[PDB]
């Protein structure tokens, strides 16, 4: 499955995975630390 | 191998008549492996001899004392007077050890043929071994061998196949009509159209469980139906 | 030629009959690359050894709870242990992760560098941590009895037995999980309920496993 | 070709070498030219034979309880119509099996998975199934060059059809009884839907008053 | 009783009429098509198909004309039921 | 014969090596990117199958399998709608009071304050008021339960898997030849008689047996839990005869051409149901029967393999 993992390394798939990751990280940060208007913690 | 089990069949090329009672049947091809064929011949002899002893025992036990069901004779409260209500644990211990010895000896004769012939205590005494499964000597004390051995093996295995069929018949009849072999035969002769495998199959007279000195043996039947 | 998981089907080229428990089972071709296959071999062995330990522990503690000894079920033993003994679960978890991190990082960096871990850096231990094969470390510490050493056919038979009991124990732990999620009771409670009435007491008679009826 | 409905187009490839080759291929599915997938002649003949054997097991099993209860040889509890046996619980189910229908269905799943996948692997790889250990049973699973007729020590248990002409006649009889039984099973289903009664009950009711018990009078 | 009804006789008459029209060269069949001007002419049949009739009347022809006659008879029956003539 | 199944066996190897080579389908894109115009052209030319090759056979095969992909995606979408109606819906509440409860089949997660979009639609439910008409369509089909929607979703996922398998199969395993696509007469015969004729006939049957009784009981004020399930109406002819007496006569009036007996559930009322404001489902059933017959006769118009029919 060298070719399949080459496909997963393509720009659109890697972009989808990375932005799902970034968006999920931000979403979980905003779930556990809701409404962060200022850096106070 | 001559006069096979069916008019138009051919014998497999591993069944050529060198074993007794060879009708060349093997429809599942289980004896295609020679190792497995040796082992299955040994298991055939074991099942055959134990089943001959079994039908002999059930028959002679019904003839001597018809008071006792052979399906329930293993229960300790139905045992003879020197053994009635004996502790089945010590009994099972006796049997377990005394049979482990002899069956491991037989198994080592299977694995290394001709290696457990000598007595291990009095090392002057050797059972012979013409074939695997036919020790002889102290097991052939009357000396019916050193004559027609192949014909006697054929007789043995034929009567043994018949006795296997007959003992499973005994067991299934005892499970269906709740009677012993000769009791079932006389019940058939009493009414040979209202008492047969019809109107008796579908009903299992064996209880769902049996209490034996504290244990509860699960006590199944060989087919489903009516308790 | 060799037993395959799907008789008739030829085995894939990357699954030569060399690894323990090689039955040509790779429909998704996950171990097609050799280095990935070594990684997955060690993963299978670690999973299976942890699962063998877990199945053995669940089975033993279930036996003890079933015969009446002072044992909880496997799904309740963590709480019972940290509350009977006044054990701080965070402390226990971080100690576990410290020790398992040491061990598993040693694992990882012997996989990345097999020649490593045997220089004497840990405590002077050189040959106790060199590793015999991938997934089979060996030595006087991981193989104190020397069963890999000496008889080689016995060693291959033991590799087969290890991987197969490991796959069976992985299936068994998956079964423990599913049986808790379905029947809500212990594994040997499930077994006794099945041995009581083999019919009418199985996965087809929970209403969870088969929702048709 | 014989069998009206046959065509000069179908006789181009229906040489008469297959059992039951009566030229009837009006939709031309057995044409080997540019035909793959499952419309391959091999697979279609195989499936005809398989549907045939399953269907003439079922054509006897759907009628057998009713016939044997009409004769009084089985009790009235097992004397049932085939669709109220548990196969279609809405139409009725039998309560007195040793297990509930889904336990038995899982046993059926495992058993038939084994059997039918062995069968499939012998169709895909003919020389197979006699190569891997199966408790010694692989000696009878060698099959033949043909998938629908393995004919080993078990599948040809009495070695019937020893010559080629006898084997051909027997294959023809098999496929003819099987086509008859496939139609009989289609009819069992159609009669159960229309009349709501068993096939033997329908036969008896048609033999009593045929003019007033037919497909036309049963439309109401 | 339906057998003997007006509906039954209409339907059998229509079906037999279409069958006899096709069989005896008054309707397009499998073997005879029509041109743009409705004159019966030999077709190519697109498969070739065997029948022992003196005219090559296939069971495909019986099906086609049974469907045509069933449509005719259904329309006739239900239109006489519509205008009240039945 | 001229109209036949014609396919190439294993024309294309199922392999991931061309996934890893973007622009394989083009000779001008297989050379790799040097500019971003390549990145845009790779997407503009992805489905221009007649610019990949020039022979009509491979074009048609690509088109067929891509249609299978589109159908699988539509099935995923439909199964998603049915599933969101089964899990994230107020449909069972909406059946009991459709004049006050706003249909909603999408619930929003409470993450960044967006749980305000989960509005008070009714039925003890908070979600997005949908505008798709799926609730009314399901009530017309006679659903009356979330379990039926869930199983329709599962069936839709099964059919999507079937469609994707069929695309893979009809491109990679047994791909039809060009002469198979050019059987436009048979294609039209089957798409008129089968796709539209048998389809309309099957929907008419559903309406005869499931939609009409369920909605006649729903319009009679019967709570959806007291309504017989569709299979109880299929099996028990007495219930249907109690709702529509013509069912007492069976299918005999159909074969005896006494079709007016079926004027209970095959009507020509026209207008609207005054209880629901929708069309009479008896009129709709009769409609679908009529157009089923119409399309089934229309699908016997073109000449395929026997002498009858037309050459277009
Ligand atoms: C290690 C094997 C093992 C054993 C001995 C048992 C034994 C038992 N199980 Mg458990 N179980 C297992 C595995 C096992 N299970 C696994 C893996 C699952 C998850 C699917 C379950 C889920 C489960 C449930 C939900 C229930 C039981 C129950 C039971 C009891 C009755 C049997 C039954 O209901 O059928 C269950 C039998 C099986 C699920 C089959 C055994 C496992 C198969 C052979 C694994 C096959 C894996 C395959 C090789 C590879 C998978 C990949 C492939 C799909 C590509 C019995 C004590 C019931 C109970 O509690 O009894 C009262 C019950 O309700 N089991
Ligand atoms: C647009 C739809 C479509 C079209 C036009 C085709 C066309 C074709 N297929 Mg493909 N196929 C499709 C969808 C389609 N298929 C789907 C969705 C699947 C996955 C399930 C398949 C799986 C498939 C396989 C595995 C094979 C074909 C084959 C064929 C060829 C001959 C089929 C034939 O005449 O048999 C006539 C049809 C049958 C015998 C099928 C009867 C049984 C089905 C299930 C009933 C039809 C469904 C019905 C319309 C709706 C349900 C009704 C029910 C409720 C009563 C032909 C090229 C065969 C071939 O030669 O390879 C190319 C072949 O081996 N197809
Ligand atoms: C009337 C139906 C019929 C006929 C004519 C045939 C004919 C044939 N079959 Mg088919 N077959 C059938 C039904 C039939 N079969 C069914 C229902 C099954 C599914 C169970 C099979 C499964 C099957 C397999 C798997 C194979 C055959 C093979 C054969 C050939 C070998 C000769 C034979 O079967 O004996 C001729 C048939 C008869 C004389 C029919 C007698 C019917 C009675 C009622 C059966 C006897 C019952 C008896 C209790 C059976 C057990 C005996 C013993 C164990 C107690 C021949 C072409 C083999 C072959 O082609 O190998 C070359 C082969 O491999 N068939
Ligand atoms: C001699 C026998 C006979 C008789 C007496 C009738 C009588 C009737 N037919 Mg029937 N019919 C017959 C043969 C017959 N038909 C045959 C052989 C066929 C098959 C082709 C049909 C097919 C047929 C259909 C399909 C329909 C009728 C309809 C009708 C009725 C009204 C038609 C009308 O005025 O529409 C007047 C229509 C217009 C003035 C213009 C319509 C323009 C359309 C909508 C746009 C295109 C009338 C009771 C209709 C019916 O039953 O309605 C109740 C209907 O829909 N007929
Ligand atoms: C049955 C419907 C159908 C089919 C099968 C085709 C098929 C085709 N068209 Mg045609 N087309 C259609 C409908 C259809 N089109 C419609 C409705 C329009 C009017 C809009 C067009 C207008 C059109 C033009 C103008 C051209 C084609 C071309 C093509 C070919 C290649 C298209 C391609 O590679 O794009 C691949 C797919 C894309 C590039 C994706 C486009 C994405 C769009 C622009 C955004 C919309 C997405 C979404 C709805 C908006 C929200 C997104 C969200 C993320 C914000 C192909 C033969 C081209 C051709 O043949 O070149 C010679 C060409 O030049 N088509
Ligand atoms: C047209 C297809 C379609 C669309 C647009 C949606 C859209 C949505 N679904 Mg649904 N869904 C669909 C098909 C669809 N679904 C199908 C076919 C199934 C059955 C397999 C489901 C099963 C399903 C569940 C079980 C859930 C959703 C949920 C959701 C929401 C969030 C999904 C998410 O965060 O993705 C995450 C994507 C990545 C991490 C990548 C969103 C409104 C969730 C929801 O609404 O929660 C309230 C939710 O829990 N969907
Ligand atoms: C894992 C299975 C598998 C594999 C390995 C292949 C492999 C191949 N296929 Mg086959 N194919 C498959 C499944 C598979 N296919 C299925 C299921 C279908 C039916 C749709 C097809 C239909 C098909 C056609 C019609 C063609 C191929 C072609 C190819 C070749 C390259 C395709 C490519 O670049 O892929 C990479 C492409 C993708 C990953 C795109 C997938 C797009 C999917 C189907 C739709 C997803 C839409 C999505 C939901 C939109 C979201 C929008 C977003 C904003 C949310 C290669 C030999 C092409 C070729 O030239 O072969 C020689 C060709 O013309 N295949
Ligand atoms: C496709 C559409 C469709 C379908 C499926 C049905 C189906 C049905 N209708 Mg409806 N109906 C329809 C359209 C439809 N109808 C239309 C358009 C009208 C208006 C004219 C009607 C008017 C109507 C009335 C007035 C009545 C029905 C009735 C019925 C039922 C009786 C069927 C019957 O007697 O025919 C006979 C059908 C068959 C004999 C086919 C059965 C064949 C089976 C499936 C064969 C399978 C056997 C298999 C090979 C072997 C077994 C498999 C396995 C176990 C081994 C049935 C549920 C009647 C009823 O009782 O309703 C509740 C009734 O009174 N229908
Ligand atoms: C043998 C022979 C004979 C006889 C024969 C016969 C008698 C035949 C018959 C035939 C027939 C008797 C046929 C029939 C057919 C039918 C059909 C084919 C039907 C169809 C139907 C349909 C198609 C329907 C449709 C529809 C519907 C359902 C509804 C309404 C609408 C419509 C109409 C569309 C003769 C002469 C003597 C001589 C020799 C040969
Ligand atoms: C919604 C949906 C779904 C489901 C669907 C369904 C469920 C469907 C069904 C369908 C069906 C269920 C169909 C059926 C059909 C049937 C038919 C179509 C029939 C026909 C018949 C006929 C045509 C007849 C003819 C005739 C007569 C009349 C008499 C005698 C003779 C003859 C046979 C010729 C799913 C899941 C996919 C998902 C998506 C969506
Ligand atoms: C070819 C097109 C049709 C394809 C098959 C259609 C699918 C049918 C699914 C099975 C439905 C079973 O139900 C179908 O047969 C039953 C048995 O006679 C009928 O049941 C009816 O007849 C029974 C026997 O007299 C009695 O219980 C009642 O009179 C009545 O319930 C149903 O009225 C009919 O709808």
């Amino acid at each position: 499955m060298k070719d399949f993992t080459t496909y997963l390394s393509t720009a659109p798939v890697i972009a989808t995975i990375w932005f799902t990751f970034t968006a999920g990280l931000l979403i979980e940060i905003n779930r556990y630390f809701p409404d962060p208007l200022v850096f106070s913690f | 191998d001559r006069k096979l089990w069916a008019p138009g069949v051919v014998a497999p090329e591993y069944l050529k008549g060198d074993l007794a009672g060879d009708y060349g049947w093997d429809p599942l091809g289980l004896g295609a492996d020679p190792t497995a064929l040796k082992w299955y011949r040994q298991s055939e002899l074991q099942h055959a001899r134990w089943a001959m002893l079994g039908v002999a025992g059930v028959l002679v036990q019904e003839i001597v004392k018809p008071d006792v069901y052979f399906y329930e004779a293993g229960l300790p409260q139905n045992l003879p007077e020197p053994f009635t209500n004996i502790n089945m644990g010590g009994l099972l211990a006796w049997e377990f050890i005394l049979m482990h010895w002899v069956e491991v000896r037989r198994w080592q004769d299977y694995k290394n043929f001709g290696s457990v012939n000598e007595d291990p205590i009095f090392k002057g005494n050797k059972v012979p071994n013409p074939e695997m499964g036919y020790p002889g000597g102290i097991f052939d004390p009357f000396g019916f061998s050193k004559g027609n051995l192949k014909e006697l093996q054929t007789k043995e295995i034929k009567n043994g196949r018949l006795a296997m069929i007959a003992y499973m018949a005994f067991i299934l009849q005892a499970q269906a009509t709740g009677k012993g072999p000769l009791a079932a035969l006389s019940a058939h002769l009493s009414n040979p159209f209202g008492n047969n495998i019809l109107k008796n199959i579908g009903t299992c007279t064996v209880p769902h469980s049996v209490d034996v000195q504290g244990l509860t043996i699960p006590l199944t039947c060989l087919w489903p139906g009516s308790q | 030629v060799r037993p395959v998981w799907f008789p008739g089907n030829p085995p894939p080229a990357h699954l030569d009959g060399s690894l323990a428990g090689d039955y040509g089972f790779d429909p998704l071709f996950l171990g097609q690359e050799p280095q990935t296959l070594k990684w997955y071999v060690q993963a299978e062995l670690v999973h299976g050894r942890f699962a063998m330990l877990g199945a053995a522990g669940i089975i033993l503690t279930s036996i003890g709870a079933k015969v009446g000894l002072g044992f909880p079920e496997w799904y309740d033993a963590g709480k019972v242990v940290v509350e009977k003994n006044n054990i701080d679960f965070p402390t226990l978890m971080v100690i576990q992760f410290y020790l398992m991190g040491w061990a598993e990082t040693k694992r990882w960096y012997d996989f990345k560098n097999p020649g490593s871990q045997a220089d004497g850096s840990f405590l002077g231990f050189t040959e106790e941590f060199k590793g015999l094969e991938n997934g089979y470390p060996g030595g006087r510490f991981f193989d104190p009895m020397g069963l890999s050493r000496g008889d080689a056919a016995k060693y291959q038979e033991y590799k087969q037995k290890e991987v197969k009991n490991g796959r069976l124990a992985m299936i068994a732990c998956l079964g423990f999980a599913a049986q808790y999620a379905a029947t809500g009771k212990g594994p040997l409670d499930n077994l006794a309920d099945h041995l009581a009435d083999p019919n009418h007491v199985n996965f087809a008679t929970n209403g969870v496993s088969i929702p048709i009826a | 070709q014989l069998y009206v409905g046959a065509s000069q187009s179908s006789l181009a490839y229906l040489d008469g070498s297959l059992p039951g080759d009566f030229g009837f291929d009006p939709l031309g599915l057995l044409d080997p030219v540019n035909s793959g997938g499952f419309i391959e002649p091999k697979w279609l003949q195989y499936s005809e034979v398989i549907h045939a054997r399953w269907a003439m097991l079922g054509a006897a099993g759907c009628i057998a309880p009713e016939v044997l209860g009409a004769a009084g040889l089985i009790p009235d509890a097992t004397n049932i119509k085939w669709f109220e046996s548990g196969v279609i619980p809405p139409a009725g189910s039998y309560n007195g099996y040793w297990a509930d229908p889904y336990t038995i269905f899982f046993v059926e799943i495992v058993a038939m998975q084994f059997a039918e996948l062995r069968r499939l692997q012998d169709f895909r790889y003919p020389g197979s199934m006699g190569q891997q250990y199966f408790l010694g049973l692989e000696a009878i699973f060698k099959g033949s060059g043909d998938a629908a007729y393995p004919g080993g020590p078990f599948f040809n248990l009495f070695n019937l059809g020893k010559t080629e002409a006898a084997m051909k006649e027997l294959k023809l009889k098999e496929i003819k009884n099987g086509r008859l039984a496939m139609l009989a099973m289609l009819g069992y289903g159609a009669q159960a839907v229309m009349t709501g009664k068993g096939p033997f009950q329908n036969l008896v009711e048609h033999l009593a008053d045929p003019v007033n018990n037919n497909i036309l009078t049963n439309f109401a | 009783g339906f057998i003997g009804s007006s509906t039954n006789l209409i339907m059998v008459a229509s079906t037999t009429a279409t069958l006899a029209a096709a069989r005896f060269g008054l309707a397009p069949t499998v073997k005879k098509n029509t041109t743009a001007g409705l004159k019966l002419v030999d077709s190519k049949n697109s498969a070739g198909v065997i029948s022992n009739d003196p005219a090559g009347f296939t069971i495909v022809d019986v099906l086609a004309m049974g469907a045509a006659g069933h449509g005719l008879g259904v329309g006739i029956v239900l239109g006489l039921k519509g205008i009240g003539a039945l | 014969k001229k109209v036949k199944i014609a396919v190439d066996r294993n024309p294309v190897e199922t392999s991931f090596e061309k996934w890893a080579k973007p622009g394989h389908f083009s000779r001008t894109l297989s050379k790799g990117p040097n500019t971003t115009t390549w990145i845009w052209n790779l997407h503009a030319d992805a489905h221009d199958f007649d610019s990949h090759t020039s022979d009509l056979e491979e074009i048609s095969r690509k088109v067929f399998s891509a249609h299978f992909g589109q159908l699988g995606i539509i099935f995923i979408w439909l199964s998603g709608m049915y599933f969101h109606g089964a899990r994230f819906s107020n449909y069972e509440a909406w059946l009991s009071d459709p004049t006050h409860i706003k249909p909603s089949a999408q619930v929003v997660w409470p993450i960044v304050g967006q749980e305000i979009l989960n509005g008070d639609v009714g039925g003890g439910f908070q979600g997005i008021q949908i505008t798709s008409g799926f609730f009314q369509l399901w009530r017309a089909s006679g659903i009356t339960s979330e379990l039926q929607l869930y199983t329709t979703a599962i069936g839709g996922l099964v059919m999507a898997a079937a469609m994707f398998f069929a695309g893979w199969f009809h491109y990679h395993k047994a791909a039809p030849k060009l002469e198979w696509f050019q059987n436009v007469e048979s294609m039209l015969n089957h798409h008129l008689g089968g796709l539209l004729g048998l389809g309309s006939l099957a929907w008419a049957g559903h309406q005869i047996h499931v939609s009409l009784p369920v909605n006649k009981l729903l319009d009679a004020g019967v709570d959806p839990k007291e309504i017989p399930l569709p299979h109880d109406l299929l099996l028990n002819r007495a219930i249907m005869a109690d709702l529509y007496p013509s069912f007492a006569k069976g299918i005999a009036p159909f074969f005896t051409l006494n079709w007016s007996e079926y004027s209970d559930f095959l009507t020509f009322k026209g207008g609207l149901n005054p209880v629901t404001g929708g069309l009479w489902l008896s009129d709709t059933a009769h409609h679908h029967v009529a157009i089923a017959v119409l399309f089934l006769v229309a699908g016997h118009m073109y000449r395929t393999n026997w002498g009858i029919g037309h050459s277009m």
